RNA sequence: GGAGCCAGCGAGACCUUGGCCGAGAGGUCUUGGAAACUCCGUCGUGCUGGGGAUAGAGCAUUGUAAUUAUUGCUCUUCAACGAGGAAUUCCUAGUAAGCGCAAGUCAUCAGCUUGCGUUGAUUACGUCCCUGCCCUUUGUACACACCGCC
């Protein structure tokens, strides 16, 4: 019964962020202690340990919101304002993050291109949705 | 008549040697013209 | 229209198929 | 010790200053007293004002 | 009520029709949208701004509406045309003027009579406003006296109609202050005088503001129908465009 | 070369007594063209 | 179809307008009365703009005052595709003109009321309408 | 069919469409619970004619709201708008006179603006 | 036109430029102003009974006006119409106010309490509404509909209960208590109400 | 004797908070602070002081700028929001003085534990300047009411604002310690020392 | 012509400096289609447009 | 098509108002 | 620094949904023709994590045939500016002000013009006291009432 939606968008990220953390098994690269995320931004995110984690909790309930997404609509999705440019944000994170989910399962690619959620991923997020209620 | 007939929502009636006597008065019968002048009139 | 139409109603649509020749 | 006035007329045609408005009001504690003071914000009748001086008149302002 | 403009709209739109065909008959008076109201009733005017005007175009705007001894000054902050249009013609306004300006320089002059028309556009060159005048003072509003020189066509005809009427009728015959349009060119100069009768002469006195306003656009609707038929528009790119004259 | 549309004029100070002649002449006359009541 | 009313009403006018053609011009009754007649003819909408005496002569017809006829203005409005349709909802009760219904098909609109014309609120046909633009607000009971 | 009626709510660009079928006490907003409406801050807001008529009366109802267009305090108002008409609506339909004649004397009495349209067309307070 | 009781004459007549129909008549306490209002104009018109000319056209309504009524006391005029709205102008005075308050369906019938501050208005709908006319803001309804009484006309071909023909009130007035609304309308029923408690005292046929 | 209106516990499908009921049991500002036991205690301040009406937020989205005295009846607090946001970088931004103002209270009740809503009414009635003077030199006049609520609500406000304009302290903390002090009546509050100075040259012109 | 809104239309190669085109300010121009056309003003950047 | 879209009147009524790839083509 | 998200205007090869590279700018392979704002965090009265002018080194795009400029991105360098004198301009409700988006539709406009939507106030809404601009001083005005030779 319970579902994504159901729960507050920021409880979410966070929690399920911490299963990424604590579950280990998310593929990190290398450079994500030396981006930026955007040309908009100044600095790298400030929690280095486990920003691009919580970036894959992001993109992964927006794909249970969307069915289908592709990296350009998370390019735009997380972009922001620079007169004013409204650069999107960096591909190549975005790119890696989806890598990352579907080898845990938590995506796949979806028809006619893009990324849907899988019905493991699907059961997966809504076990955190749970666990944030309970 | 005949057009107020036709364009009225609601019911219009039809418009309708001797002395005669004058049913209806413009002014009350105790009245007198007299008194029916200002004084700036006089 | 079944009885006609006004004067400047049909004015008016003499307009409109010009218009929609055109 | 401070009284308490009510307003129940707003004066016109006074030739108060600009900003300035005549009232006369009746004090709380005697509604019969009445005296006519002079008054900055805006005001309107059935309005209680505050008078430190319960003595002075007023004077228009010009 | 949306069937009432519709309504009129459609009746107007013959109405000039029928003037124009009885017009070039009498080829071979007051036009029909200010023939009701010629004389009788004095005229309602509002003078508005772009979005967002510069201090200048609201100084501008302020002259405009000492100019006209009935108008009233309206600011035009985030106010939607439809709506202007429709609040206005609630309020019975008679003309409505708009104005436009480029780096603090007033460029445009609409002017819209209601409730149907007609809405003519000029352009303003070498707009010169009192502010830039030092120890001016202040205006007389009183109701000035009309000069217009140089109106032959019937195009000149129509703006003379649409320009007498932004004024009271019936100035005084001893009213000091003049207000002048002259053409020349189709450049029609506009100046404000106040005048003194001598023994030998009379004497006037500029007040100001100077502009030349020259018709580009002329439509039978209100300034907001962007498709109402236009009634008369400016060609520049024809050949004798320059060297031709209209009014 | 040619120029497509009418210059814009100058209101020089001929052109301004030009002007201010004929604003003064209909004045000695009164031939004032303004709106009346009907 | 019989027109005898409406004919006798062309005529009546005819015969108004002949007879004051017939007092001298210069009489104020005569000058006066006839612009009681352009105006009545005006607001009956017999007249779809103001018009002179000879005008009222040849202008007025049958088919002006059938015209008015409210069968014929909602068909005119779109209301009805079909007049005999049009007669039926009129007897079907449901048009208002104004504030009050008219359940009879021979009564003819004037021009001011011309417009006011409308199905009444709480009218089936007219929750059809705004079911299918799925504009149907329950609230105003339409 | 299942009783069921449709209501608008309008503020400014945002326009609100509420659906009130019988139900037992579900209430979405876009597809979401409404304690999850955004800015918190405003969410009492749209919380509000649940709380001044009583939760009792909605255990009963199913309303589901779809919002469109505006900012976030005007689709805030209009989802507010959008609740209490259809509310009042169901009750009219579905359920005696008496009930909606309260409802309504309760909203109107606290705040009007919950089942009018607050549009604040021009007016020229300047006479001319 | 006005007319003088005492000696029995019409001392005065008023008119429009353009001959506007009147159909609703409202009159300043002081006597100094009358208001009357048209079905085919929007707007209006204004004349001094001292003098018999057009003082000004109050206009910002879109629809017709069905209504007009002065405050005896604060000589507040409250005007209604089709619009769907209630305007309140405070036309004496330096600068003159127009606050306007919309409504559920038009307006038929406008009623003035004899202290002024509040305006009771019946609707299309069947409703009498009462507004506070100084805070512009709702204060108590009734409910009409059900209590009007409407006979089927032999013409109809229909039956009463589904027949819309009047279930609105076109005439409404207060009592000088001010706690009761006499309302009467196209109908065969005169429905008292009390104003404080909603509620029907009595209907007569 | 009891009435009872419901006979079967009410549970919604869509779960509500526990506070909300609570809420529903009683109007109550953000949920936490209640308009029940406030009382304006200076007698002239009543009925331009408006309190009666309890409203969970702030914002209304209400009309009162149209006539002369609608500012009256709008609620205090909106009145106080209003204020607070200026300077044209804050313009617009209402939402931010509701956070502000929440955050206020909150530091209101954690150094008082009076009611928050409670000591603005006081720190209102008191700063509230009571004779003014006017320039003829000056000459002493009367202030009306609402002319003291709308100096009382700008003193506040422009003391709060300038307290923390370029100084550690935030916005929210100088506006409570501003409340706080004119409750008190102390000195150390900016807008209590201009309404002293005011009524002092009044005095001396009177 | 590089940049095309409806009418108004940026042209380059024509001019080398802006200069050069507040000189020719008011001329006609025409495209091959016989398209007439006028000179508004120079872009300041780059030069010549 | 403007002016049809501006003067259309909301209460106009008329009576029609009331009323593997390859795998799924052949299964429908 | 993260996340959460809401608009309305607009249609006469180039655009594009999607995949793969790059920190970014930007490349490559294919299909069809909004911000402000809200939440949680880091900072902190220090010309400071405000300010981004100038300067150096690189990584790319666009023409064109030059080692020519052009438009972006990365790092470093880190200036004036600390609320603005005399004076002066404007402004009353969806108004002042903040915020972004779109089209350049015969005049004017090319980071300028117009239009669209989003957030949204304080104060006053009373006065002729000062200033300025006007009206009247044959009731002429149909009753009552008020007035009474500038
Ligand atoms: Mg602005
Ligand atoms: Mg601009």
């Amino acid at each position: 019964g319970v579902s994504v939606r159901d729960v507050a968008a920021q409880d979410f990220i966070n929690a399920y962020a911490s299963f990424l953390q604590r579950q280990g098994k998310l593929e990190v690269p290398g450079y994500v202690d030396i981006v930026k995320t955007s040309s908009g931004n100044e600095m790298p995110p400030q929690d280095a340990e486990g920003w691009f984690y919580k970036r894959a909790a992001s993109v992964a309930r927006h794909i249970y919101m969307r069915k289908q997404v592709g990296v350009g609509k998370l390019n735009k999705l997380y972009g922001g304002a620079k007169p004013y440019k409204h650069i999107d944000a960096s591909g190549s994170i975005n790119r890696k993050v989806l890598q990352a989910l579907e080898k845990i399962g938590i995506v796949e690619i979806s028809p006619k291109g893009g990324r849907r959620i899988s019905e493991n991923g699907q059961r997966d997020l809504d076990r955190i949705a749970a666990q944030t209620l309970e | 008549y005949k057009l107020d007939v036709l364009s009225s929502v609601h019911f219009v009636p039809k418009p309708a040697e001797t002395p005669t006597i004058s049913m209806e008065d413009a002014q009350p019968l105790y009245m007198s013209n007299a008194s029916s002048l200002a004084p700036q009139e006089i | 229209n079944p009885y006609g139409l006004n004067e400047v109603d049909d004015f008016a649509s003499k307009r409109e198929k010009v218009l929609l020749g055109q | 010790p401070v009284t308490l006035a009510k307003v129940i007329k707003v004066l016109g045609r006074t030739g108060s200053r600009g900003g300035v408005t005549q009232v006369r009001v009746e004090f709380l504690e005697d509604t019969s007293r009445t005296i006519v003071r002079n008054v900055k914000g805006p005001v309107r009748e059935n309005d209680i004002l505050v008078l430190m001086e319960s003595e002075r008149e007023a004077r228009r302002l010009r | 009520m949306l069937r009432r403009q519709a309504r009129e709209r459609r009746e107007y739109l013959y109405r000039k029709a029928q003037e124009l065909q009885d017009s070039q008959l009498q080829q071979k008076q007051v036009d029909d949208e200010y023939a009701a109201t010629s004389g009788i009733m004095d005229p309602r005017i509002i003078v508005t701004t772009s979005r967002d005007p510069s201090t200048r175009l609201s100084q501008f705007a302020k002259e405009i509406k000492l100019l006209f001894p009935n108008a009233v000054r309206l600011n035009r902050g985030n106010y939607v045309m439809p709506n202007l249009v429709d609040a206005c013609k609630k309020s019975g306004t008679t003309d409505l003027v708009v104005l436009h300006e480029h780096r603090g320089v007033p460029t445009s002059l609409t002017i819209s009579h209601f409730p149907h028309g007609p809405t003519a556009q000029f352009s303003l060159h070498n707009v010169v406003m009192r502010h830039d005048i030092i120890n001016a003072g202040n205006q007389s509003e009183v109701n000035p006296h009309l000069i217009f020189d140089n109106f032959t066509t019937a195009l000149g005809k129509r703006v003379v109609c649409i320009l007498k009427h932004l004024f009271n009728a019936g100035p005084k015959k001893d009213s000091e202050r003049v207000i002048t349009f002259a053409n020349r060119g189709d450049f029609i100069s506009v100046r404000q005088h106040v005048y003194v009768r001598t023994r030998e002469g009379v004497e006037i006195a500029e007040v100001g503001p100077r502009f030349e306003m020259r018709l580009f656009e002329l439509r039978l609707g209100t300034l907001e129908n962007k498709d109402a038929d236009v009634e008369w528009q400016l060609r520049r790119f024809i050949r004798t465009a320059n060297k031709k004259d209209y009014l | 070369f040619d120029r497509t549309a009418k210059p814009v004029p100058v209101i020089t100070s001929e052109v301004t007594e030009s002007l201010e002649d004929m604003i003064r002449r209909r004045i000695q006359d009164s031939n004032f063209d303004d709106l009346q009541r009907r | 179809e019989d027109y005898h009313k409406y004919n006798r009403i062309c005529g009546d006018i005819r015969r108004l307008a002949n007879k004051l053609s017939l007092l001298p011009p210069t009489d104020p009754f005569r000058r006066k009365h006839e612009q009681l007649l352009l105006d009545k003819l005006y607001a009956m909408g017999v007249l779809t703009t103001k018009s002179k005496i000879s005008d009222l002569e040849n202008k007025v017809t049958v088919s002006a005052i059938c015209r008015r006829r409210l069968p014929v203005i909602m068909h005119r409005l779109k209301m009805a595709e079909t007049i005999q349709d049009a007669v039926k909802f009129i007897e079907q009760g449901h048009v208002r003109v104004g504030p009050n219904l008219i359940n009879d098909p021979a009564y003819l609109v004037t021009r001011n009321m011309e417009d006011y014309v409308t199905w009444v609120d709480n009218s089936k046909i007219k929750k059809t309408l705004l079911r299918y633009r799925n504009q149907i607000d329950d609230f105003d009971f339409s | 069919a299942v009783p069921s009626v449709q209501t608008f709510g309008k503020k400014k660009s945002a326009t609100a469409v509420a659906h009130v079928k019988a139900g037992k006490g579900l209430i979405k907003v876009n597809g979401s619970p409404i304690t999850l409406v955004e800015p918190e801050i405003l969410r009492f807001k749209v919380y509000e004619p649940l709380l001044l008529v009583g939760l009792d009366k909605f255990s009963n109802i199913d309303i589901r709201v779809r919002v469109t267009g505006g900012g976030h305090v005007s689709q805030v108002y209009a989802i507010r708008q959008a609740i209490a008409k259809g509310l009042v609506a169901y009750h009219q339909k579905y359920v005696d006179e008496q009930s909606k004649n309260e409802l309504k004397k309760a909203f109107t009495s606290y705040d009007r603006t919950l089942l009018i349209a607050d549009s604040r067309r021009p007016e020229p307070k300047k006479f001319g | 036109r006005a007319w003088d009781l005492i000696r029995y004459r019409n001392f005065r007549t008023f008119t429009g430029t353009e001959r506007i129909q009147f159909n609703c008549l409202a009159v300043d306490p002081s006597g100094e102003v009358v208001c009357a209002g048209s079905l085919d104009n929007f707007d209006i018109h204004v004349w001094s009974v001292q003098t018999g000319q057009l003082l000004d056209a109050l206009s910002g309504h879109e629809g017709p006006v069905s209504c007009l009524s002065f405050s005896q006391e604060n000589s507040v005029l409250a005007s209604a119409s089709w619009d769907k709205t209630i305007r309140i102008w405070s036309i004496f005075g330096r600068s003159q106010q127009v606050e306007p308050i919309e409504v559920y369906s038009d307006v038929l019938a406008l009623s003035m309490r004899p202290d002024g501050k509040e305006v009771a208005v019946s609707t299309l709908k069947g409703q009498i509404s009462i507004f506070n006319i100084e805070d512009a803001k709702q204060v108590g309804n009734i409910d009409c509909r059900k209590d009007i009484i409407s006979g089927r006309f032999n013409q109809d071909r229909f039956t009463a209960k589904n027949s819309e023909r009047s279930k609105f009130f076109t005439t409404i007035h207060y009592s000088f208590d001010g706690m009761a609304i006499v309302a009467g309308g196209n109908n065969n029923s005169i429905c008292l109400y009390d104003v404080p408690n909603e509620v029907l005292l009595k209907r007569f046929i | 004797f009891e009435v009872v209106e419901e006979f079967t516990p009410v549970v919604l499908a869509t779960p509500i908070p526990e506070e909300v009921q609570q809420a529903q049991t009683e109007i109550k500002l953000f949920n936490k602070w209640s308009f029940e036991e406030v009382e304006v205690k200076d007698a002239s301040l009543v009925d331009y002081v408006q309190v009666r009406q309890p409203i969970f937020v702030a914002h209304t989205a209400g009309r009162y700028a149209n006539k002369r005295f609608r500012k009256a009846q709008c609620p205090i607090i909106e009145r106080l929001t209003n204020s607070l946001m200026m300077n044209g970088r804050n313009n617009g931004k209402k939402l931010k003085a509701v956070r502000i103002i929440k955050h206020t209270l909150d530091i209101i009740n954690v150094l008082t534990d009076q009611n928050p809503i409670q000591v603005v009414v006081d720190a209102i009635t008191n700063t509230g300047p009571r004779e003014d003077t006017t320039r003829v030199r000056r000459q002493a006049v009367d202030v009306s009411p609402l002319r003291r609520v709308n100096q009382a609500i700008a003193l506040l406000t422009i003391g709060a604002r300038e307290a923390a304009f370029r100084n550690i302290k935030t916005i929210a903390e100088t506006l409570a310690e501003e409340l706080i002090n004119a409750a008190k009546g102390s000195s150390t509050s900016y807008a209590i020392k201009k309404k002293d100075e005011l009524e002092r040259v009044a005095k001396s012109n009177r | 012509p590089y940049k095309i809104f409806k009418n108004t239309a940026f042209i380059k190669d024509m001019f080398s400096s802006a200069m050069e085109v507040a000189r020719f300010e008011g001329a006609q121009i025409k495209t091959v289609s016989g398209i007439r056309g006028e000179i508004k003003r120079a872009l300041s950047k780059p030069e010549g447009h | 098509l403007r002016e049809k879209a501006k003067e259309r009147n909301p209460d106009e009524y008329y009576h029609a108002m009331h009323s593997s790839m390859d795998q799924v083509k052949l299964l429908k």
